[PDB]
C-alpha cells in the first residue's frame, strides 16, 4: 500500500528511505542497484523491501474524499 | 499494412509456421551446453511466423515463472490456485 | 514443516508479512407488504409479542 | 503447424529431448501438456470409478 | 471395369447372355436398347487395393507449403527438386513408402526398394 | 492471450467478388467438362467452381491483407482435395501471426 | 505345449498354425466375374495354360476368378490346393474349381456354377467365399503369438 | 456485445416484424434509471453496483401504420457504456477503477 | 559437464537409430512383426528406442 | 350429479394422475407434475431414493 | 435468423463384406429413409448417369461407381419426378391422396426443410442435388478408405458463442413473444399499450439466474451461462 516501516526479515527501518529512493532514481538518474545501496540497504531482505514495493496509496488518493 | 494476419484452426491447416524468426530463417554453411536443445529452420516454405510462443498460454499460466522448467500438471495446479490468492483486485 | 506444512517467521509476521484486510457487506431493504404497510429501519424494543 | 507433413521424427511425435533443468521447447511444452492433461482426466475418472467399486 | 450407359436414355446398362451366339450384351431396363460388351470382365472387387495411393496430384502440388521437400534426382529430368507424401490410401495396414513428385517434369516416383512399380 | 473470436461478417461482398473473379455457378457445372475444377465454398454453401484457384487465392489473400476483405474472414485452400473453403462465420477462434 | 514338446519351437509353430484363424478373405488380392462362355477354352490368356492341365488326367459360362497374394499365403504357409480343397468342400458338387500351381506367376482360382438369372448368383458365392469360408485355425482365435516363458 | 447492439439488434426487429403494424429503426439510449420520487436520470456503473440497479439502457422502435420496447443490459467498457469514452481522470472522479 | 556431453550423445545416437528404421520402413524393406501392421511394427521399435534412450 | 360419463372418465384419470404422481413423480415417459414455479414436486419415492434419501 | 437446426444424415447401409450396400438419407418430417436416387429424381435429375455425374466427378473411378450400382437398382422402381415426390410424400404420412396433397408435401419439404442453407427459395434443385452428391462423394471416399473419418474434436470445426450471440438468442425469443402479445391486443381490438416488461425483465432473468431460457419455467434451459465475476485478484478477474 505505502512503504513498510521496517524490513520484515531483519527489522531495519525502511520507512524513511522511500522518498529518498525515488529521488535517487529520478533526479540523480541512478539505477536501482546503486540507489538501494546508496541508501544503505545492504542485505537482499531489505533490498526486496523497497525494490519490490508497489505504492498503491498514490492511486487511492486520486479518488474524491 | 499486411505484415500480420488472423489465422483460425481451419486456415492453420494450410500454413507452415516458424517458432522464432531469427533462429528459424537463415541456413548453415561453439553451441552453449547450458541451453535447451532446439530443432531446425530447414523449411524453405515458411508462410507465417509465431509472434511469441509464450502467447499459447492464457492469463493464469502467464503468471507462472519458467513454466517450461516444471512438470505439466504442476502448472495446471498453479493455474487453479492463483484464483484462491489475495492482493489488490482493484484500486477502488 | 513436514508433509506440505511450513514454518513462518513470527518476527516477520509482526513486522507485517502476509497480513491482510477482510471486508464483508451485509444488506437490507424496507419491504412494502401491500399498500401503506412498510418495514421500518429502527432500533426495536420489547413491545407486545 | 510448425512441422512439415508426414514427419514421423522423435521431435514431431512428442519426444521431449530436454530435462526440466534445461527447460522444454514450445513444441515439447505443448506435447507435454497434451499427455499431462490425459493424466488429470484419467485420475479424475479413476477417483469416480474406484469410489463405486469400493461401495459395491 | 468400365461404366457404359444406354444412349437415348442415359440410364445404366445391365448384362444379358446371347445364348444362341455365346456373347455378352448390355441391355437397358428403361428401354429397348442393347449393345455388345467390350470386355468379358463385368465385376471387380480388389480387396488389397493400390488405387487412391497417389491422390490429389494437382500441378499446384508444389505450392503447398505444408508438404516436405527432398533433393533426390528424378528418374526422368534428374531435377533434385521434389515434394513427397506416403499415404493417400488411408488404410490401416498401408506401407510407409514415399511418393515423390517432381517440380519440373511432374512425374511421380517411389522410395520403394522391395517393389518395382511404374506409377 | 492473443486469441480472438470472429464477430460475424457479411458473405455477400465475397460471393459478388468470386463470380467476378472466375467462379462458375453450380447450376452451370458439367463435371465431365471441368474434372479438375476446384470447388468454391462460402459458409458451407457450394456456390460453384473455379478453373485456376492458384490466382484466385493470390487475389483473395492480398485483398484481405489490404483490408478489402475483413481480416477476421478465414479462407483455406486444400490443393490435394481440390477445395477452397471461405468463412464469414461468427464464432471462430483466431490468433494473429 | 504337450509335456515332451516344451523346448521344440517347431512344435509350437505347428500349433500356432493349427489354432490361429485364417479366412479366404485374408489371402485374396481381388475377386472378378467374367463371361468365359467356353469351359474348354478361356478369354483370359494367363489361364490358357491352367485350363489345359486341369482338363487332362455342361458348366456355367460365367466365371468367378480370385487372385491370391503370394506374400499373404507365405506368412500363413498355405498351398493353392489347400485353399482350393477348402472351397471345393464348401460348395461340394455345386461349384467347379480349377486353380493355378504354387509356381505359376499369378495365383488364381477359377469357379463355375453347376446345373435364367445366373450372374447374380456368383456375387452371392463371392461373399460366402470371402466372408463365410474358413481355411485353417479355430474361430475367434484371431492372433497367435509365440512366447518363451 | 458491440456487434450485437450495432448490427444484430436491428435485424431481430426486421425479420418477422410487420403484422395484420411494421417495425422500423431501433434506437439504443445511454444507460439510465427510471425511478419513482423523480423520473429518469443517467446511471453510471458505480451507482448501479451500490444501489443494486441493473446497468441497462432504453430500447426504442419506430412503429408504422418512437415506441419504448424495453431495457437492454449494457456491457461495461462497450460502445454504449459511459466509461468507454472516459479518461483516467474521469474514471477516478466516477469512483470507477482505471484498471 | 562430461556427463551432460554423454547424455546429449546418448539421445543423439538414439535419434539416428530411429531415423535408420524410419528410412528402412519408407524403403519398404522393414518386415512387419507377427500380428502387427508395418506401421504398428515401426512405431513399436521407435517408442522402444526413445524409451531405452530416456532410461540410459 | 349430471354425469356426462366422458367427462367422468376425464376427472378419474386426473385423480389417478395425482395419486400416482404423489408417490412417484419421475414416471417413465410421462410429463412431470410440476409446481406453480415449474419445480417438479417431491414424490415420496424421491424422498427415500439414495445418496441423500432417508436410507442412504 | 430463424434458428431451425434440421440435421441431414446420408447413411451407407450394409457393413464391409455384406451384399446390397445401399445409400439412404434422413429427410426432415419424413418418417422413413429415402434411397439417394429417389431424391435426385424428386429434384429433377432423372436418368441414372446424370445422377451418377452429380456424385462421382471422374469416369475413370470404377471403384466408386461399382458402389453406386446397387443405389441405381434401389431407385429403378421410381422413374419420374411425380413418382419420386409421391414416394417421399407417402413416407411423410397423412393419407393425402394425392396430387395437391402427397406430392405437394414432398415439394415443400425439399424446398423449405431439406438442406435449409444454400436456399429455401423455389428454383434451386440444381444447387441442392449437387450438394447431396458432394455429401455421397465424401461418404464413399471414406468407405473406400481414401479419406479419413472426420475428427469430431477438431477445434476449427467448433464455435464459441460469446456475450452477443447469447443475447441475440434471447432477444429473438422475447421480441417474437412481444409480437404475439401485440397480435393478441389487435384481435382483442373489437374497434400503443404493448408490455415493455417482457423484454426488460426477460433479459434481466436470464442474466441474473444464468438460466438461458424464458422466464421462471427454464427447464430444459442452459444453466450457468451467466455467473458473478470473480474478484479475489486482478488476474482471477
Ligand atoms: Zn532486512
Ligand atoms: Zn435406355
Ligand atoms: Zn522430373
Amino acid at each position: 500500500m505505502i512503504v513498510p516501516v521496517r524490513c520484515f526479515s531483519c527489522g531495519k527501518v525502511v520507512g524513511d528511505k522511500w522518498e529518498s529512493y525515488l529521488n535517487l532514481l529520478q533526479e540523480d538518474e541512478l539505477d536501482e542497484g546503486t540507489a538501494l545501496s546508496r541508501l544503505g540497504l545492504k542485505r537482499y531482505c531489505c533490498r526486496r523491501m523497497i525494490l519490490t514495493h508497489v505504492d498503491l496509496i498514490e492511486k487511492f488518493l486520486r479518488y474524491n474524499p | 499494412e499486411g505484415l500480420v494476419e488472423y489465422i483460425d484452426a481451419e486456415e492453420e491447416e494450410s500454413i507452415l509456421i516458424a517458432m522464432q524468426p531469427e533462429d528459424l530463417e537463415p541456413a548453415e554453411a561453439d553451441v552453449d551446453p547450458a541451453k535447451r536443445i532446439r530443432v531446425s529452420h530447414h523449411a524453405t516454405t515458411f508462410t507465417h511466423c509465431e509472434i511469441h510462443p509464450s502467447m499459447i498460454l492464457g492469463v493464469a499460466a502467464s503468471i507462472i515463472p519458467f513454466p517450461d522448467h516444471n512438470q505439466s500438471p504442476r502448472n495446471t495446479y498453479q493455474s487453479a490456485m492463483g484464483k484462491q490468492a489475495m492482493g489488490v483486485f482493484l484500486t477502488n | 514443516n513436514q508433509e506440505d506444512s511450513m514454518i513462518m517467521n513470527q518476527s516477520s509476521i509482526d513486522r507485517g508479512l502476509f497480513r491482510s484486510l477482510f471486508f464483508r457487506s451485509y444488506m437490507d431493504q424496507e419491504k412494502k407488504y401491500g399498500m401503506s404497510i412498510t418495514e421500518t429501519f429502527e432500533k426495536p424494543q420489547r413491545t407486545n409479542t | 503447424p510448425h512441422f512439415s507433413k508426414d514427419d514421423y521424427s522423435p521431435e514431431s511425435k512428442g519426444f521431449v529431448e530436454n530435462s526440466y533443468l534445461r527447460g522444454l521447447t514450445p513444441q515439447e511444452f505443448f506435447f507435454h501438456a497434451m499427455g499431462g492433461r490425459e493424466g488429470l482426466i484419467d485420475t479424475a475418472v479413476k477417483t469416480a470409478e474406484t469410489g463405486y467399486i469400493q461401495r459395491r | 471395369t468400365t461404366f457404359r450407359f444406354c444412349r437415348d436414355c442415359n440410364n445404366m446398362l445391365y448384362p444379358r447372355e446371347d445364348k444362341e451366339n455365346n456373347r455378352l450384351l448390355f441391355e437397358c431396363r428403361t428401354c429397348s436398347y442393347v449393345e455388345e460388351a467390350g470386355s468379358p470382365l463385368v465385376y471387380r472387387h480388389e480387396l488389397i487395393t493400390n488405387i487412391g495411393e497417389t491422390a490429389g496430384v494437382v500441378q499446384d502440388i508444389g505450392s503447398d507449403p505444408t508438404l516436405p521437400r527432398s533433393d533426390r534426382e528424378c528418374p526422368k529430368c534428374h531435377s533434385r527438386e521434389n515434394v513427397f507424401f506416403q499415404s493417400q490410401q488411408r488404410r490401416k495396414d498401408t506401407s510407409m513408402v514415399l511418393f515423390f513428385v517432381c517440380l519440373s517434369c511432374s512425374h511421380i516416383f517411389t522410395s520403394d526398394q522391395k517393389n518395382k512399380r511404374t506409377q | 492471450l492473443m486469441s480472438c473470436i470472429s464477430v460475424g461478417t457479411d458473405p455477400m461482398p465475397i460471393i459478388t467478388f468470386l463470380s467476378e473473379w472466375g467462379m462458375e455457378p453450380l447450376e452451370d457445372y458439367v463435371p465431365h467438362q471441368s474434372p479438375d475444377a476446384t470447388r468454391v465454398f462460402v459458409n458451407g454453401v457450394w456456390h460453384g467452381v473455379h478453373r485456376n484457384p492458384a490466382r484466385l487465392m493470390e487475389t483473395l489473400r492480398t485483398l484481405r491483407r489490404k483490408g478489402d476483405i475483413n481480416p477476421e474472414v478465414s479462407m483455406i485452400r486444400d490443393i490435394r482435395e481440390k477445395e477452397l473453403k471461405i468463412f464469414t462465420d461468427a464464432g471462430r477462434v483466431y490468433r494473429p501471426l | 505345449l504337450e509335456p515332451g514338446h516344451a523346448a521344440d519351437q517347431e512344435q509350437a509353430k505347428l500349433i500356432r498354425s493349427a489354432i490361429e484363424h485364417t479366412t479366404l478373405k485374408s489371402v485374396t488380392i481381388a475377386s472378378e466375374i467374367y463371361y468365359d462362355p467356353d469351359p474348354r477354352s478361356t478369354v483370359i490368356p494367363e489361364d490358357e495354360e491352367i485350363i489345359q492341365l486341369h482338363f487332362s488326367l455342361q458348366q456355367s459360362p460365367w466365371l468367378l476368378r480370385l487372385e491370391l497374394d503370394r506374400a499373404a499365403m507365405n506368412d500363413k504357409d498355405l498351398t493353392m490346393g489347400q485353399v482350393g480343397e477348402r472351397i471345393k468342400q464348401t460348395f461340394k458338387n455345386d461349384l467347379f474349381v480349377i486353380w493355378s500351381e504354387d509356381n505359376d506367376e499369378k495365383l488364381i482360382i477359377r469357379c463355375r456354377v453347376v446345373r435364367a438369372e445366373e450372374d447374380h448368383m456368383l456375387k452371392k458365392i463371392e461373399n460366402t467365399m470371402l466372408e463365410n469360408i474358413t481355411l485353417r485355425g479355430v474361430e475367434n482365435i484371431e492372433r497367435v503369438v509365440m512366447m518363451k516363458y | 456485445f458491440n456487434q450485437f447492439v450495432d448490427y444484430t439488434l436491428q435485424d431481430i426487429i426486421c425479420e418477422d416484424s410487420t403484422l395484420i403494424i411494421s417495425f422500423g429503426k431501433i434506437y439504443v439510449t445511454k444507460p439510465m434509471v427510471n425511478e419513482s420520487d423523480g423520473v429518469t436520470h443517467a446511471l453510471y456503473p458505480q451507482e448501479a453496483r451500490l444501489r443494486n440497479l441493473t446497468y441497462s439502457s432504453g430500447l426504442f422502435v419506430d412503429v408504422k401504420k418512437k415506441v419504448f420496447i424495453g431495457r437492454l443490459p449494457i456491457m461495461l467498457r462497450s460502445k454504449n457504456c459511459y466509461l468507454s469514452e472516459a479518461t483516467e481522470s474521469d474514471l477516478y472522479k466516477l469512483k470507477e477503477c482505471p484498471f | 559437464g562430461p556427463t551432460m556431453r554423454e547424455i546429449t550423445e546418448t539421445i543423439a545416437e538414439a535419434k539416428k537409430k530411429v531415423l535408420d528404421v524410419t528410412k528402412e520402413a519408407q524403403a519398404n524393406l522393414l518386415t512387419a512383426k507377427h500380428g502387427m501392421t508395418l506401421r504398428e511394427s515401426f512405431e513399436d521399435n521407435v517408442v522402444r528406442f526413445l524409451n531405452e534412450a530416456r532410461d540410459k | 350429479n349430471g354425469a356426462p360419463h366422458h367427462a367422468i372418465e376425464e376427472a378419474e384419470s386426473l385423480l389417478q394422475f395425482h395419486v400416482a404422481t404423489y408417490m412417484d413423480n419421475d414416471i417413465a415417459g410421462q410429463p412431470q407434475a410440476l409446481q406453480k414455479s415449474g419445480r417438479p414436486v417431491k414424490s415420496i419415492r424421491a424422498r427415500l431414493k439414495g445418496k441423500e434419501g432417508r436410507i442412504r | 435468423g430463424s434458428r431451425f437446426i434440421s440435421t441431414l444424415q446420408v447413411k451407407l447401409y450394409g457393413r464391409e463384406g455384406s451384399s446390397a450396400r445401399t445409400i439412404k438419407a434422413t429427410l426432415p418430417y419424413i418418417k422413413q429413409d429415402i434411397p439417394i436416387v429417389i431424391i435426385f429424381r424428386a429434384l429433377g435429375i432423372i436418368p441414372d448417369g446424370e445422377i451418377l455425374e452429380h456424385i462421382c466427378y471422374d469416369v475413370n473411378d470404377w471403384q466408386m461407381l461399382e458402389m453406386l450400382k446397387p443405389c441405381v437398382e434401389d431407385g429403378f422402381v421410381i422413374q419420374d419426378r411425380e413418382t419420386a415426390l409421391d414416394f417421399i410424400g407417402r413416407r411423410g404420412t397423412a393419407l393425402g391422396i394425392k396430387k395437391e396433397k402427397r406430392i405437394q408435401y414432398a415439394k415443400d419439404i425439399l424446398q423449405k426443410e431439406f438442406l435449409p442453407h444454400i436456399t429455401q427459395l423455389e428454383g434451386f434443385e440444381s444447387r441442392k442435388a449437387f450438394f447431396l452428391g458432394y455429401m455421397i462423394n465424401r461418404l464413399l471416399l471414406c468407405a473406400l478408405d481414401r479419406k479419413d473419418q472426420d475428427d469430431r474434436d477438431h477445434f476449427g470445426k467448433k464455435r464459441l458463442d460469446l456475450a452477443g450471440p447469447l443475447l441475440a438468442q434471447l432477444f429473438k425469443t422475447l421480441f417474437k413473444k412481444l409480437t404475439k402479445d401485440i397480435f393478441r391486443y389487435m384481435q382483442r381490438t373489437v374497434e400503443l399499450a404493448i408490455n415493455a416488461k417482457t423484454i426488460t425483465s426477460g433479459l434481466k432473468y436470464a442474466l441474473a439466474t444464468g438460466n438461458w431460457g424464458e422466464q421462471k419455467k427454464a427447464m430444459s434451459s442452459r444453466a450457468g451461462v451467466s455467473q458473478v465475476l470473480n474478484r479475489y485478484t486482478y488476474s482471477s478477474t
